[PDB]
């Protein structure tokens, strides 16, 4: 009732603050922060947003304070420091909580954060060059909300233990983004080391039927074929943008595996840049994500995807990705370019096969 | 899960 | 400069963007200028920007007369504003639109100096009375203005500041020529008599006669009314212009059946080489929904780019819930280019005009 | 109850805000600002604080809103823009109001303004060189409060019409600072122009018995002597600091006129820099002002006094000014250096005259 | 640098003061360093600075080892911190104290680069639990540290960081040598037995023995207790040190009769060439009132300069209402140098010691 | 003069 | 529009 | 204290 730099989400129950000091609790107020416990591991100059694993740990602390009998008639204030970067990580993480847990809509969570001074720092990429592309909290909120509507995110089925385990470099460094796709880093072969053995065991027990390699050969692809997984090379230079013919081949190859009910595992060297282009183009093709929503959703699961000029590339080609749903269709004949899978052909060539 | 639905 | 604080470098040694709460003094190597006192933004309510195309043109002539002054031969020009985040957004966005439209820069070239700036710029909000819940950024406006230039929608060399300021006034019709195909205006008002006086152009006020005179000399073929009847439509039909009513409630969002009929109604007029004039009460909210949907359908604007381009020409378009509506239905607008096509049979819903039909209905007509 | 960047002075009645927009009134809130009507005329890069004339006009608007029957149960919010300079002018002007009208103490008005983020911009001088000295709101508040306690300020006797009139250059450009001193700009003689005639008429009807000139001769000093006012020259270079022998002579000369019950009128060319040094040294000598309090009090009456290196000079010599009260005393013999007035001598020479 | 934002220039091409929320990268012409992660401030409550003299010394050795690195031969060093106003004040104030104490700069030379900076620095507050109502600025601290150096109160070349950190700890006495004449410590605690055990130094804990050992080897002649009895005073009298009680309530302000007796009690000990050790419960609040009043009485500190100098050596002194009290009575402290003088007859109030009397009482003694 | 004395 | 457009192209 | 004090005096 007397605070400064505090935003109201729910009247007398939920508040978002930002202070350069530790506020004292009151008979009607209780304050808590997670800056000291839940932080963002930065690649270079990227600072956020927080990932889904950070969201889950925030919900446990939030729910514990909510149902604490001593806080029965208190208003909870979630706060951070006054830096524009840390104020964006807290506000966006609080918005994604109301979207995925309390079933709020985008315009409901964005109303308290609009036209605030000082404004939040927009999120940047994880590359080394100077930033020239930004996504906002409005982009991430709409991306997380759209993914939930399409059944791509379910916090009830979220396993925090396995999420943190398999994200480490020692366990393979991967994140299952959707029920159809997995993004990982290129395995390495000098028996077999633990990260490679962990990837083979996970793929064999999770219905992975296709592995797409996007970087130079760092291992023997026979290990995937020995356990019954098709291997495919769509390699292009690290940090570059894929040709649209490579993107078209990837979509048709993934749609074939999706039809069979399996998953596709894509990797470059780090599983962020080149991997984000192809998987990002398919998500826009399938569910109609905007370019900014798609980048925000991928970083919410696996931070650092789509790097540098790939951000502007995904932005200027998002119309072509959503166009293939109406101008193309899966071919009835396999193609040698995608290892026997069925690619994309226009309707003109497709209706000719229909009879002929 | 606390009831924090939008009014 | 080395000792300068809160200054952004665009062209090294030539162009700089500053922000100070004081009046800086010129040196032998620097020259400062601002246009806040002369080039400002008129607010409907709590909207503050961005600056429109008429503001950019007036900024360009002041910028050019400083660049080519022999006294400023070897100096670096510093365009600045106040320290408020709102005024720092209008100055930075207008400087970016200058390099886009005049210097032929790309969006990623003008957005690099403005990225990750502390404190950040204030995002633009709508011109409605309710609380803001939707924001567009400088990245959206820059991309929107750049895309419009690539499609030939904006040509600052044929731009006439004289008529742009004249016809935006309320007493001259209150309209803007958004594109070579569309015009957004406010609903004309009149007191139509019921006698012999209703046969002479004497009861029509000045803004009504200004609209009728401008439409008759600029190839306007169709007028689409979106609000209740405040005038008699016969004044547009006497000069050989078709009139059509697609009325829905002010501030609300149009049904997709109305949007489809609008696209079909305007596409054939474009096929005949004419312009379409759309209006609601003020020509901002309901007019922005239909014209904005046709722009996305045609040139593939994003919803954010489309809102930023409309406000760059006519400030205040798309109000309130219409922003999220245009955002969630932008996929359906671009989809119509591949699922629909112009019909061969006219429709009574758009006044004997050709609408959109599916690919099954279309091929079945050309065959039979 | 939901505002941001708002400071509470009185619970549910008085508030201090700062917004870059015009807030709407409510059933329990009423907002008002004076940035558009009451502003500070700047000499160069100085921006405040507001003078006593600005304070009076603020009190009329404040009292009118307070006793408006429509605002009987509303909380009044006085706000400004979000710039640190304009937030300092409003906060300091609101503090001086509670000191001079509501009889608050310095620690009561400074409590709401302490440790606020972003902090207020400290006030600077009115010179052309780069700033190297700053006074704070704490300095101005303590200076205005101390002056009121010594009977130097009385808002009940304040005449706004004459204050604004005689401050203009056309009417003489002067401000009566205390019941003993007047600071003006040097009159000019090419009959006599209006500003010179206005100064002679005011001095003759306000018991002015001594005029001290600190700059080069720009007029004939006989016009003051024709009406029975003693003229004295203590001239030193503009922008410089006076020698302590000149300051000692000025104190003894002014104390002699104060003993008789008259006023002293001091002027340089503008009546700000050189005039502020001598009058400022006497106020510290008489009432024990700190150097910062003395500068803040003079600018509250006449903005722009004490310029550049004079600020550091008044700061490093404030101990010598308060020392003369205990080491010196008015001499029993006149001095030719101050035109027949009695100067300052130490107690050693004074007690010798006592008998001898 | 030209492209740097929020950076202040001290020595052109050599010294710079920055503030960023990110880690900047070194170039061929620039080198950046910060000491936030290693040199920080310990807060009693809501106080954040300034940094003490031990922090400056540790900052000086890191600054010097970067200046003289041949890899950084032709680079400009940029000392920076986070973007918070509190951390920008400690970094700027510590850099100013460096130029004051090491480079022999004047206050107006180190205060010019920090004047009229947007956003301004956060003023320092007290270490009490109540709401803040009194602030000192960097201008106060710089002038206070500079005046102490001019009077010979601070000599960083004889400064020993080893013992400064050792004797500030609680388990070693918790004291600091403020001046060559005064020492501020916390009240020693003990469990004094009532038998033969009370004759051996075996029940005295480590911090008590550390205080007794340090006082016996550093010419301490008088101990002034300002809080209630938490120990037996005989342990100080056995080593030949006088003990005196001037007890008043914690957090309150001392009466001027107590302050006068303190000044008189300490002035003769100074006349004998000894030091005085003053303590309350923690040696911050009540101890700061008396020692601070004697410093103003002697060297003519302002109240703000005196508080800033005490906290620069021992953080947290003068708490709450004692700040406004020292501010309103600073004139009376300096006045005593001209209205009072040391008496020739001892006083029972300060334990057979010589107090302050008026000039009428003094001359009447020397005459008779 | 409105009553705005300090509590 | 123009007739005195300065050469401010991107390097 | 010192033995390597850089010459950082005021110009
Ligand atoms: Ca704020
Ligand atoms: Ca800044
Ligand atoms: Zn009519
Ligand atoms: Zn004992």
């Amino acid at each position: 009732v007397y605070l400064d730099n505090t935003i109201e989400f729910l009247r007398g129950r939920v508040y978002l603050g930002a202070y350069d000091y530790t506020p004292e609790d009151t008979d009607e107020l209780v304050f808590f922060t997670v800056e000291d416990a839940i932080f963002y591991n930065s690649f270079h100059l990227d600072f956020g947003p927080m990932n889904i694993g950070h969201l889950y740990r925030f919900a446990v602390i939030f729910h514990e304070i909510l149902n604490d009998p001593e806080n029965a008639n208190k208003a909870v204030v979630f706060y951070s420091s006054a830096s524009t970067r840390q104020r964006a990580n807290a506000a966006c993480m609080l918005c994604c909580y109301m979207i995925l847990v309390q079933a709020w809509t985008p315009h409901q969570v964005l109303q308290p954060l609009a036209q605030v001074d000082p404004p939040f720092m927009p999120f940047r990429d994880a590359g080394y060059s100077n930033a020239d592309f930004e996504i906002t909290i409005q982009d991430v909120v709409y991306g997380v909300w759209r993914a939930k509507e399409k059944g791509l995110i379910d916090l009830h089925s979220f396993n925090l233990e396995s999420y943190e385990k398999y994200e480490h470099v020692e366990f393979g460094d991967f994140n299952v983004l959707t029920p159809d796709f997995i993004a990982f880093a290129s395995p390495q072969e000098d028996h077999l080391n633990q990260p490679f053995k962990s990837v083979l065991n996970f793929f064999a027990n999770n219905n992975v039927q296709l592995v797409v390699r996007l970087n130079s050969h760092l291992y023997n692809k026979k290990h995937f074929e020995d356990i019954g997984i098709q291997h495919l090379d769509l390699i292009f230079e690290d940090g570059t943008c894929p040709d649209l013919s490579i993107v078209k081949n990837f979509v048709g190859a993934a749609e074939t595996i999706i039809k069979r009910g399996g998953k596709i595992a894509v990797h470059c060297k780090a599983g962020l840049g080149r991997t984000g282009c192809l998987i990002g183009a398919h998500l826009i093709y399938t569910y109609g994500f905007t370019a900014n929503e798609c980048i925000g959703f991928l970083r919410f699961i696996r931070p650092g995807m789509v790097v540098g000029p790939q951000q502007h590339w995904l932005y200027l080609h998002q119309n072509d990705f959503r166009e293939w749903k109406y101008t193309t269709r899966i071919s009835l004949k396999p193609s040698e370019a995608i290892g026997g899978l069925y690619p994309l052909i226009s309707l003109e060539e497709y209706r000719l096969q229909k009879k002929k | 899960v606390p009831a924090l639905n939008y009014p």
